């Protein structure tokens, strides 16, 4: 909890794919760290660091500096999905047909050509 | 003058405490109540210009908004040298199908 | 504006509370009144200026004091069962226009034993097909039932946003066994959405359920668990189930893209092996 | 009314106030002075133009006014209310305008295929 | 020294004028407030009455004062649905005292909506995950029917609640039935109170068309790009087969 | 519904390549 | 300072604390307990691995942490927020993944051409 | 939608190839 610091929360669910986190330090600095890096700097009117779409897959280590010896890294890890297939037997058979159909395409002309 | 619109649902209206008029853009559709002014969806890019007139103590008084929303429906993300990789896949299949009619001819 | 602290409590017989009251107006005059349901309204200590209390028509079980007219404060020393009821800070100038600013209240509740107080459990059930095919909308429906006590607040939120339109909510509990007390009380809320709306796959519905209960100095001793002030949530996705979505979408394009690469470099395999054969032809 | 001239390319937005001829101009945004100090680079005033780098759809979206410089906030009676997503390098394409350049590519390579085959 | 209100329970439709009346035993006060309360989350009030004022008037809500009759009168205006709250009536005296105000009893409104089309049915939610009950719903009844309470102890039912929506500014009527053990077909289950004979029974079989479906259809960024990585696939594809197909023919030339 | 650039018109349009374009060579043998 | 391991396999899900090592390690997730015993077959432990079978994403995605026997859960010094929905023998298009498939085609595709070439 | 899409291509794809054949060798 906050006491023991974790001053790192995250903003997820929105109706794009942003994905945003939230450092409850004080308004006078704002400074974020990934991997222990200076990855960025942001100004008291801005409240959210963005990450992209969450079909990037954001999976890393976050801290975030306020005025007392920086914050608990958290450690985000994302599996989405943009690129899960699903293995029903109509994908497979589509892909069966396909590959087959062109390997046929490849004997024909090797064999016009040969 | 602040002209409240809200925000319900995917659907964008325009409320006022009296009628609605419309200046060029997004005509839309009216509810029951003439008070109330719809303006579809939300990512179908409303854009227009609206009138009306407040109570109490803003009467007599004119205002005008103006509504612009842009969403990204229609764009797609591309560094330039994603771009630059593009139409060099192009021209070099180009050039491709150039040199083999070269050989047919 | 009058704010008073807390919303809810829970207290073992025997307990000691203080609830804190404060304005930044510089109300004069500061009251307290406990609501009991279905009897009448009823007074506690006030006070009209700093340093000043006459006693209230319940004074009983209560105190207060005033070394400053910003704050009011108001302590239980005792805790009695009896003393379970809703609590009301008031303020007011003197004279100059007589009006009353009421302030949200506050509950409170009181036990011999801790051992009956239970967290909430909450689900959340979809629309039924035949309602969204006769009359094109699409209700929600969550409950949240078998908790104690009742100090319960239930939101509704979509895709991370917290909505005020179009949602129902029971005004009040529904105990499981009505025979005896004490029970267990059951919640149900509505909310109703457009079919179009609902039968998006990127909608996203939450039901929320926030609780009141023990605090991390409350002695525990049970079996189970121990019911600390927590938040219980259930979720739910947008879905069709009969037609065509953007999910079969993405997985049919992106199935589509796969097998474009793979055409991809089985073409221009056969490409470099026709031109190599080609080039060779012509370098000889 | 004149309408108001919005621009954008990638994360940055322009907005155009041409409502008056000029030398003088104050903005507004959410009820807060946004552009009157060089202090913040983020965000710069032209003499005619507003300039906005990285625009953020959540938290930047909302009511935007020209006073203009001497005015108050009451005597406004023209707002407009912008709320946009954007993201690096996004640009603007519709269906009809992607459907040029596949006519084109066929039309260029037509191009060559009638002189090299002379040769 | 004591206040008396004049019902104290109020049922109408929406629409109609409102007539509630407070009552006072002494005339030597001055303050007077109306507060509303719904059913508990704080005391809110928009009124006042001065004793050197007759008539107050705020929005929809009129107020009348007679200390020479002891009568005091809060009159609606086209009463609606939202006005459905306890009503509150307050005084302080006029003497430089102890200042305290004697809250009435209190009176209680329920505005019925005009429903304009009524389509009584019964629907059944399917079961959640994590859960053993079963949940039916019963909605767009009109008005003038009413629910109670079921006959046995594992049978819970819930009061009909308005709901209202301002994107389609329609008003409907539901309640809410679910039980654990047993035979829980709601065919039977709202059964102590009667029901008009035109209430609709859906049918367990399900039906549904693709097109309002495809209503619901949107787009994003990540699939725009991945649409033109697919045009462009095809284009070097037709590419690369009309060079392929040059090839096959140069060669068996 | 909104498409955006993920219109089905898309999806039938580089099919017409080879549509109007067969529908043309196929003269060869009548 | 050393992150999480987190493996997954199909519906099932396994998760490993390197940290704290040799003394008893607890979890928590949504802060709410969770670990082996037996009361559900779906959840066991390990000595430092929770291994999560048949996953859904409505309500097993949320903050996890693994702390040690006694500590305060609370005072570790690490969080991890994981969501991830799960599919059964739904493998995966990473795009290094992607590359393997295309070149392991020419290798089978290879040698039956050159038969019919040789024939 | 697109499914259908990659048929129509298929059988135009089956068609031009059979017809090329045709060509082919009926010329020379
Ligand atoms: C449309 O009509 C509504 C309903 O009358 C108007 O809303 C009302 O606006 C006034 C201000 O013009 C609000 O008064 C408020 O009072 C206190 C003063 O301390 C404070 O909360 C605010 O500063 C404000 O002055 C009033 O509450 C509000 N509602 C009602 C029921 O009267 C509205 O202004 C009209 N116009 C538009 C453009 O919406
Ligand atoms: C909304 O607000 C306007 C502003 O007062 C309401 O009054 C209309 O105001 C316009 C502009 O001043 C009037 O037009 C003018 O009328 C006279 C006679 O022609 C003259 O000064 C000008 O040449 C100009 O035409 C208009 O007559 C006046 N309308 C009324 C009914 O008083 C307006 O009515 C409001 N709109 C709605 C839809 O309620
Ligand atoms: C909280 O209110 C309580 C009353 O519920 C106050 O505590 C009680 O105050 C009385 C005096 O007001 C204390 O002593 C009394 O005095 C004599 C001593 O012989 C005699 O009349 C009574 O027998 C009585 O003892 C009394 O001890 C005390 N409480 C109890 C439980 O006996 C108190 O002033 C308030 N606390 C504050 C303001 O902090
Ligand atoms: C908030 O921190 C930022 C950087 O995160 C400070 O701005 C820069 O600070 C660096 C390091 O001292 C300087 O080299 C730059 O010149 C500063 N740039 C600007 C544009 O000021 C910023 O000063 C900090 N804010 C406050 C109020 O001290
Ligand atoms: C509330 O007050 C009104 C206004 O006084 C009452 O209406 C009067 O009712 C009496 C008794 O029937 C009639 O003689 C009067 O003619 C009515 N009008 C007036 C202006 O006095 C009304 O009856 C009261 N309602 C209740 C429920 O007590
Ligand atoms: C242009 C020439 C090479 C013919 C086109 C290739 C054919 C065989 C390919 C191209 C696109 C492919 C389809 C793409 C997507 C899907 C959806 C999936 O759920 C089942 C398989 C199915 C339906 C594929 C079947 C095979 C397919 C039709
Ligand atoms: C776009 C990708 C996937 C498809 C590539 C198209 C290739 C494989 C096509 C285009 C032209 C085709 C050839 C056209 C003419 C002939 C002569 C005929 O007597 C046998 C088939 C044969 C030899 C075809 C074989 C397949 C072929 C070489
Ligand atoms: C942060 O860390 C140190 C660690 O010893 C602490 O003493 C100090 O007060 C903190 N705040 C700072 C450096 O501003
Ligand atoms: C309501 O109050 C107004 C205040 O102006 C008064 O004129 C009117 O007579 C009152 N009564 C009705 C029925 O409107
Ligand atoms: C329900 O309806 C009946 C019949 O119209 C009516 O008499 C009764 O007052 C209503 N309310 C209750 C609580 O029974
Ligand atoms: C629900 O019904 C089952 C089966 O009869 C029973 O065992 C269980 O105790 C019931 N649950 C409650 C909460 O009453
Ligand atoms: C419901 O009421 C009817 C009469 O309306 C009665 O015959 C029947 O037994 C009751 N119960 C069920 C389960 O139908």
């Amino acid at each position: 909890s906050i006491k023991g610091n974790h001053l790192v929360k995250v903003y997820d669910y929105q109706e794009d794919g942003s994905v945003l986190l939230t450092c409850d330090a004080e308004a006078k600095n704002i400074t974020w760290f990934k991997d222990g890096k200076m990855i960025g700097f942001l100004t008291e009117d801005k409240k959210k660091w963005n990450l992209g779409s969450n079909a990037k897959d954001p999976r890393g280590m976050y801290q975030c500096k306020g005025s007392q010896n920086k914050s608990k890294p958290l450690q985000v890890y994302y599996r989405m999905c943009q690129n899960c297939i699903e293995l029903n037997a109509a994908t497979i058979s589509g892909f069966l047909f396909a590959e087959i159909v062109s390997i046929f395409v490849l004997a024909v002309g090797v064999y016009f050509i040969a | 003058f602040k002209i409240p619109i809200e925000e319900l649902e995917d659907r964008v209206f325009v409320n006022c405490n009296t009628s609605i008029t419309w200046v060029e853009g997004t005509v839309g559709t009216l509810l029951s109540d003439i008070t109330r002014l719809d303006l579809g969806k939300r990512i179908l890019d409303p854009r227009g210009i609206y009138r009306c007139n407040g109570t109490d103590i803003y009467k007599d008084k004119e205002s005008t908004v103006q509504v612009h929303y842009r969403m990204c429906q229609s764009c797609v993300e591309l560094d330039p040298a994603t771009v630059a990789g593009i139409i060099v896949t192009d021209v070099i299949a180009t050039l491709l199908l150039a040199l083999g009619v070269f050989c047919f001819a | 504006g009058v704010t008073q602290t807390p919303k809810f409590q829970v207290l073992k017989t025997g307990q000691s509370m203080t609830l804190q009251c404060a304005q930044d107006m510089n109300h004069e005059y500061m009251s307290w009144y406990r609501q009991d349901p279905g009897m009448g309204l009823r007074l506690i200590h006030y006070s009209v200026g700093a340093g000043i209390t006459d006693q209230g028509e319940v004074p009983n079980g209560y105190n207060v004091s005033r070394s400053t007219t910003e704050d009011f404060p108001l302590r239980l020393l005792s805790a009695a069962p009896s003393q379970t009821s809703v609590y009301f800070c008031a303020s007011s100038y003197v004279g100059n226009t007589g009006e009353l600013f009421f302030g949200e209240g506050s509950r409170l509740t009181v036990l011999e034993d801790l051992k009956n107080v239970f967290p909430p459990e909450v689900a959340v059930f979809e629309p039924s097909e035949a309602e969204i095919s006769h009359t094109q909308k699409a209700t929600l429906v969550c409950l949240a039932t078998g908790f104690y006590p009742d100090h319960v607040e239930l939101s509704w939120w979509v895709n991370g946003k917290e909505v005020h339109s179009g949602v129902s909510t029971d005004p009040q509990p529904l105990k499981e066994q009505p025979a005896l007390n004490d029970s267990r009380y059951c919640l149900s809320s509505r909310l109703r959405v457009s079919a179009t709306f609902w039968q998006n796959p990127r909608n996203h519905f939450r039901c929320q359920v926030q609780f009141y209960g023990l605090s991390e100095n409350d002695e525990w001793t049970q079996d189970r668990a121990k019911p600390v002030t927590q938040i219980v949530s259930a979720e739910a996705w947008g879905r069709a189930d009969c037609g065509f979505t953007s999910e079969s979408y993405q997985q049919g394009v992106l199935s589509a893209t796969i097998l474009y690469e793979i055409l991809l470099g089985k073409a221009t395999l056969y490409a470099v092996l026709v031109s190599a054969l080609v080039l060779m032809a012509m370098v000889k | 009314q004149t309408p108001y001239k919005v621009s954008i390319s990638g994360t940055t937005v322009i907005l155009t106030c041409p409502q008056y001829p000029g030398s003088e101009i104050l903005w507004q945004h959410n009820d807060k002075n946004i552009g009157g100090d060089e202090d913040d680079k983020n965000i710069g005033s032209d003499e005619d133009h507003l300039s906005l780098k990285e625009f953020s759809e959540l938290e930047q979206s909302g009511y935007y006014v020209c006073y203009p410089r001497g005015s108050k906030p009451e005597d406004a009676n023209f707002y407009l209310y912008l709320r946009a997503r954007v993201c690096e390098n996004c640009m603007e394409m519709d269906v009809m305008s992607v459907a040029t350049i596949v006519i084109v590519d066929i039309c260029i390579t037509g191009g060559l295929l009638l002189l090299v085959y002379y040769w | 020294q004591e206040v008396t209100q004049i019902p104290a329970a109020l049922s109408v439709p929406e629409g109609e004028n409102l007539v509630l009346n407070c009552s006072f035993t002494d005339s030597a006060i001055y303050n007077l407030q109306w507060f509303r309360q719904d059913p508990g989350k704080g005391l809110t009030s928009l009124l006042l009455i001065q004793s050197s004022q007759r008539e107050q008037t705020s929005g929809r809500l009129n107020a009348s004062l007679d200390k020479s009759s002891g009568r005091s009168t809060l009159y609606i205006a086209a009463s609606q649905p939202g006005d459905s709250a306890t009503y509150l009536c307050a005084v302080r005296p006029l003497y430089g005292g102890s200042y305290i105000p004697t809250f009435g009893r209190g009176t209680s409104l329920i505005v019925h909506p005009y429903i304009q089309n009524p389509d009584p049915a019964v629907y059944q939610l399917r079961d959640s995950k994590s859960s053993d009950k079963s949940v039916c719903l019963f909605t767009d009844f009109d008005s003038q029917t009413n629910v109670s309470q079921s006959k046995d102890s594992d049978v819970y039912i819930t009061d009909k609640t308005v709901l209202d929506m301002r994107s389609m500014d329609f008003k409907s009527n539901s309640a809410v039935a679910w039980s654990n053990k047993s035979d829980f077909a709601c065919a039977n289950a709202f059964n102590n109170s009667i029901i008009p004979e035109d209430t609709f029974f859906p049918s367990p079989e399900s039906s549904c068309d693709v097109k309002l479906v495809e209503k619901s259809f949107e787009t994003d960024t990540n699939l725009n790009f991945q649409n033109l990585s697919v045009i462009g696939f095809r284009i070097l594809l037709l590419k690369v087969a009309g060079f392929n197909l040059l090839m096959t023919l140069r060669l068996w030339s | 519904q909104s498409f955006g650039l993920l219109d089905p018109k898309l999806c039938y349009l580089l099919d017409g390549i080879l549509f109007i374009y067969g529908v043309i060579l196929t003269a060869l043998f009548l």
